[PDB]
């Protein structure tokens, strides 16, 4: 299971990059894809996408949480 | 590059299996984990982690196989349909998985029903089942579909494009099943285990939301875990301190891909099409409200509203000497059978655990456990 890169977005159909092999995948259950997002495929259909830049946020927030209420 | 580098470090791996040795010195028992995803048990088995565990570390394997599970009787009966079909002049292309392609039963497998003549056509998804429908309006296109929710949803996804487009060459023989009903029967039943490994892809699915009850209702602490071996090295790191601690709750270690309340469009689509039934697993029993069927409303879009067929009775799960049952059911481990890499393998399988990709013997026999 490898993630992968949306390069084309055209209705319900994607055009996903994993490693250097593009795919078509189907976008019905992640209606909002778009180019750029990075997304998880399973049996031809996009089922979610990964936000690195979302998860590192809320990483940062949590660790400003303990910092503030540790003493730092 | 993949973004999450951390979750696939082998530096971090390597901390994080240090630390759970630490933390189970001071477990006073033993600890049992279970998991029901094939895709986590072939991170186990691939990356050895079973040996890289403390001795009151146990990872049990699940039922998370859903071509394994799919009962005999619906496998000939798609056979005995598509003979019927042709009988009478109705022609099918018939689509399914490559696993599920060579799956066994006492009367033939899809492969025998190709080799007798039938267009028996293996696919990686309904979207592709979908197009041979398209491209071929004069045939019935119909694909044998098993799986859990994550491959349920693509299904009723594509089904509300036919319905919209009125499709109607376009058929299933709707095998789906529901993971977490498997999970408290299989609580019920004997299988022990003090933590839950929640697979991830359903997850993403069904959200944390769908699995709160299990620990609602039994108390046991649950991990939603990804697919990296760091993924699994963490799940297992939490459930070992929650159970320490005496803690009964569900941790999103997957958060970057699980919603809460997980994937609403795709449950949308889902309950729409299905509807919740008791129905059989090969080799464990019939499980209540843990199947999928059409409902009335879409009786059409099921290939076995067509065609009445009486599957030969008493037909057995398993050949003799297979204990699949016991390992879907996670009370034995491949090698704990006398078949095991002597009669059964993937090239001679003799159960269907051994021909299933997800399957808990063809992931150990594949990556060289001799154990
Ligand atoms: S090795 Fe074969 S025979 Fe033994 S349980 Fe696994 S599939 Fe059944």
């Amino acid at each position: 299971a490898v993630p992968g890169k949306v390069i084309e977005v055209n209705g319900p159909v994607a055009v996903v990059d994993f490693g250097g092999v593009k795919r078509e995948v189907r976008l019905d259950l992640m209606p909002d894809t778009k180019p750029g997002d990075w997304v998880i495929v399973h049996t031809g259909f996009a089922i979610e996408k990964l936000d690195e830049k979302k998860a590192m946020e809320i990483l940062e927030a949590w660790a400003e949480v303990e910092k503030a209420m540790e003493g730092f | 590059e993949e973004p999450f580098e951390a979750y696939r470090s082998r530096e971090v791996a390597m901390k994080l299996v240090e630390k759970i040795r630490e933390e189970a010195k001071t477990l006073d028992g033993e600890i049992r984990i279970m998991h029901v995803c094939g895709t986590h048990e072939d991170t186990v088995t691939r990356h050895g982690i079973r040996s890289l565990l403390p001795e009151n570390v146990k990872v049990v394997s699940g039922p998370g196989c859903p071509v394994c599970i799919t009962p005999v009787e619906d496998i000939v009966a798609m056979q005995l349909i598509m003979r019927k079909a042709r009988e009478e002049g109705e022609e099918i292309i018939l689509t399914t998985f490559g696993d599920m392609y060579k799956i066994p039963t006492p009367m033939g497998s899809f492969a025998d029903l190709k080799s007798e003549g039938f267009d028996v056509r293996i696919v990686y998804g309904i979207f592709d089942t979908y197009r041979i429908a398209k491209e071929n309006p004069d045939k019935t296109v119909v694909h044998f579909s098993p799986g859990f929710e994550t491959t349920t949803a693509p299904a009723a996804g594509m089904l509300n494009v036919a319905a919209q487009e009125e499709l109607e060459n376009f058929k299933i023989y709707s095998v789906h099943r529901l993971t977490p009903p498997a999970v408290e029967v299989l609580l019920k039943q004997g299988t022990v285990f003090q933590g839950l490994i929640a697979p991830g892809h359903v997850s993403t699915i069904i959200g944390v939301k769908g699995w709160e009850y299990l620990t609602e209702k039994y108390g046991i602490p649950q991990v939603v875990a990804g697919f990296e071996p760091n993924d699994v090295l963490m799940a297992i790191l939490m459930l070992i301190r929650m159970y320490k601690e005496g803690e009964a709750r569900i941790i999103n270690e997957y958060e970057r891909a699980v919603k809460y309340e997980g994937n609403v469009v795709a449950q949308k689509m889902i309950d729409k099409f299905f509807e919740v039934v008791d129905a059989k697993w090969r080799a464990l029993g019939v499980f209540p409200k843990s199947g999928l069927e059409l409902r009335k409303e879409w009786k059409d879009f099921e290939i076995r509203s067509f065609y009445k067929v009486e599957v030969p009775k008493n037909l057995p799960d398993l050949e003799k000497g297979c204990r699949c049952g016991a390992v879907l059911r996670g009370l034995a481990l491949p090698t704990d059978c006398p078949l095991f890499g002597k009669t059964c393998t993937p090239r001679h399988p003799v159960g269907p655990c051994m021909v299933s990709y997800e399957g808990t013997c063809q992931i150990f026999y594949k990556y060289g456990v001799l154990f």
